[PDB]
RNA sequence: AUGGUGAA
RNA sequence: GUUCUUUGUAAAGUGCCUUCGAAGAGUCGAGUUGUUUGGGAAUGCAGCUCUAAGUGGGUGGUUCCAUCUAAAGCUAA
RNA sequence: GUUUGACCUCAAAUCAGGUAGGAGUACCCGCUGAACUUAAUAUCAAUAAGCGGAGGAAAAGAAACCAACCGGGAUUGCCUUAGUAACGGCGAGUGAAGCGGCAAAAGCUCAAAUUUGAAAUCUGGUACCUUCGGUGCCCGAGUUGUAAUUUGGAGAGGG
């Protein structure tokens, strides 16, 4: 129960640089960044390459084909993977409507 | 590209998971109208290779056709008759039933400034492509017409009517040969 | 006799309205008197003057509307050109000339040269 | 038995059927057939006033220019 | 029945179009340098005729890039094989002669 | 035969 | 031609070394029932059941060979 | 926290931007589709008529091609191939295509190869400008993939 809330709170400290933050940084400027992973394509690319270290897969993805195969590949590669609910919260922490996935590599 | 895994999974159509998904989706569609809008295609792997993109202007329609002329072509014509302002870029089967077949059709909005300014996709804005489905210029229409290279399609390489006129219309020059 | 556009256009809206009212009254009087004359070029002259005044008023209204809608886009269709439906479509010069980055790079790398072949 | 038709006034509108046998009123598409060569000639454009179509050729020749002459 | 009563008019129109193209593209000869090809259909093998364009191997032997050959009025066929050596050598010599003869107008 | 018309 | 101008640790490619290098699935195809066709060994197309593989597959000529990479799209003459 | 904030679906606006009707139709692209006449079926004919959709041309177009030679090489159009092969009561009749000669030639764009050391993409609203559009800001779509190179004609990562 509380595990999902704690995981989301922890991920809230790895928020990807949103548009507003990017604009503020660019204006101020006018050691690579570390943040969670959201894009399914590059998340899968990191998978099968072992760059991924933690994976959460949305449990309510409408194209269930998009997520049926991910657990199998994660088990094959040994990358820690889990199922997660709350695609709305996933989108909120990713700064988008939804992402269907949440992976992390450079965990502090 | 993660879409390769999805395509490989879809190749084995007789899998239990795919059967479950198909039997759920057919029932879900049966509760909706014959033709309806879809927020996004259920087969992104098919859509991407057929040319659909997530940018604005593209539209996805789901159409049911009674089973028992190409069914894909009929569905394309039916959806075009409704979405007059849209151009039917492509279509593909997504589900079937004992008496009904389900097709997802991707169309482009030529009136959208995004498509108009997209050099890679602005070609469809030409009026020559108006009502593309009505002339069978799509993939299904070309397949039905049999316009393909090879001896098998020699007699219909350039349209049966055109070839008949060409081979049965007498031609005479100023100086007789 | 009559009126001229270059003179009418210099008058104000109220002056044009008053002139139109006076011309209408004169036209009505001439129509009433028509039954007592064999010829009446005066009625034709006043009718032409009324037509010119109405045209000037319409031009003033149109120019006022154009000034009101100056600069801002999506102006009323009454001001837009009526070239044809086929030309409202057929994407404009900018859209037609728009080119993709790959093609632009290829063209810049290998532009079409001009060359004579005699020597 | 027939009556004037609003679309054409040909006097071929059937009261008991509420339709015009000549122009197909109230059908959305005007009635026309290939076998009716004379009817096609009669109903073809140019037989009427052609209030707007007449100046289309002139506008095309002028190139749909806008503005006014500068004298 | 179709009768080619217009033959003379069509010839005149073709000549006028050729003249217009010559005026427009005066520096170029209105055609492209093309290879010498031996025909199939042994009935006509002894006959020697031109081809669509030079092969990629022929262009490489000539020592110019395919794109440069395209812009210098040299027709290149990317699907033609090289199952002969005499024809290859003749095409290479022809390409070298054409390249030596052509003069490129600089932007200066 | 094809497409339409009126109708005790 | 008047010449107005510029930039930007600018962009792409050539030759060698060099590590890699995914080929469009209810789709081809096979059987059946129809449409069309003078279609060569019912082809082209549709309805029906099945529907396969990746140094693999399609079309042809002698068991072996030759030739291309479909099931996505645009293009004046 | 029996609120509240998000996502997805369905509705309302005489809100803003538009789009489709029809006519015309000699030529084009598909569906449907007869009859007389002839040695239902070959033939007439995949013509007559009907239906739907485009332009000044349309379609097609850069091979899962043609060929069996020391091979060619987009589509399209003309002479020839040819009244031959082939089909067909082998009769009556139907009937092509490679090659050869000429007109004109131009090939390209994606699914595909993390940009992850930075959704960098794009639609729309407002303030300006030098208004077939450009800039500042805002808003929205988009991670179920918008950016870039690239499609075996290959191509990419480093020296
Ligand atoms: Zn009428």
């Amino acid at each position: 129960r509380n595990t999902a809330a704690e995981t989301f709170k922890l991920f809230n400290k790895y928020r990807p640089e949103t548009a507003a933050e990017k604009k503020e940084r660019l204006t101020k400027e006018a050691p690579k960044p570390y943040a969670v992973k959201y894009g399914l394509n590059h998340v899968v690319a990191l998978i099968e390459n072992k760059k991924a270290k933690l994976v959460l897969i949305a449990n309510d993805v409408d194209p269930i084909e998009l997520v049926v195969f991910l657990p199998a590949l994660c088990k094959k590669m040994g990358v820690p993977y889990a199922i997660v609910k709350g695609k709305a919260r996933l989108g909120t922490l990713v700064n988008q409507k939804t992402s269907a996935v949440a992976a992390l590599t450079e965990v502090r | 590209g993660a879409y390769k895994y999805l395509e490989e999974l879809q190749r084995k159509k007789q899998s239990d998971v795919l059967r479950f998904l198909q039997r759920v989706r057919v029932w879900e569609y049966r509760q909706k109208n014959v033709i309806h809008r879809a927020a996004r295609p259920t087969r992104p792997d098919k859509a991407r290779r057929l040319g659909y993109k997530a940018k604005q202007g593209f539209v996805i329609y789901r159409v049911r056709v009674r089973r028992g002329r190409s069914l894909r072509a009929t569905a394309e014509e039916r959806v075009g008759r409704r979405a007059a302002n849209l151009r039917v870029l492509n279509s593909y089967w997504v589900n079937q039933d004992s008496t009904y077949k389900y097709f997802e059709v991707i169309l482009v909005d030529p009136q959208h400034k995004a498509i108009r300014r997209d050099a890679r996709y602005n070609w469809i804005c030409d009026p020559v492509h108006k009502h593309r489905e009505a002339r069978g210029l799509t993939a299904t229409g070309k397949k039905s017409r049999g316009i393909n290279k090879g001896h098998k399609f020699n007699n219909t390489k350039a349209g049966r009517r055109k070839t008949w006129k060409r081979q049965n219309t007498l031609s005479l020059w100023r100086y007789r040969k | 006799a009559g009126v001229k556009a270059y003179e009418l256009r210099t008058k104000s809206k109220e002056q044009l309205a008053s002139q139109l009212v006076d011309l209408k009254k004169e036209l009505a009087e001439l129509k009433v008197q028509k039954l007592s004359r064999p010829s009446l070029p005066k009625i034709k002259t006043v009718r032409k003057s009324i037509a010119c005044v109405l045209t000037v008023i319409n031009e003033q209204q149109r120019e006022a509307v154009r000034q009101l809608y100056k600069g801002k886009k999506y102006q009323p269709k009454d001001l837009r050109a009526k070239k044809t439906r086929a030309l409202r479509r057929a994407l404009t010069k900018f859209e037609a000339s728009q080119v993709t980055e790959k093609q632009r790079k290829k063209q810049i790398a290998f532009p079409q040269r001009k060359y004579a072949i005699k020597a | 038995s027939h009556t004037l038709c609003n679309r054409c006034g040909r006097r071929s509108f059937h009261v008991q059927k509420k339709t015009c046998s000549s122009c197909g009123y109230p059908a959305a598409k005007t009635r026309s057939y290939n076998w009716g060569a004379k009817a096609k000639r009669r109903h073809t454009t140019g037989t009427g006033r052609m209030r707007y179509l007449k100046h289309v050729s002139r506008r095309f020749k002028n190139g749909f220019q806008t503005g006014s002459a500068s004298k | 029945v179709k009768v080619h009563f217009d033959q003379a008019g069509k010839k005149v129109s073709r000549r006028n179009a050729r003249a217009t193209r010559a005026a427009k593209i005066a520096p170029r000869p209105l055609d492209l340098l093309r290879p010498v090809v031996r025909a199939p259909t042994v009935k006509y093998n002894r006959k020697v005729r031109a081809g669509r364009g030079f092969t990629l191997a022929e262009v490489k032997a000539a020592g110019l890039t395919a794109a440069y050959a395209r812009t210098i009025g040299i027709a290149v066929d990317h699907r033609r094989q090289n199952r002969n050596q005499e024809i290859f050598d003749a095409n290479v010599q022809r390409l070298k002669e054409y390249q030596s003869k052509i003069i490129v107008f600089p932007r200066n």
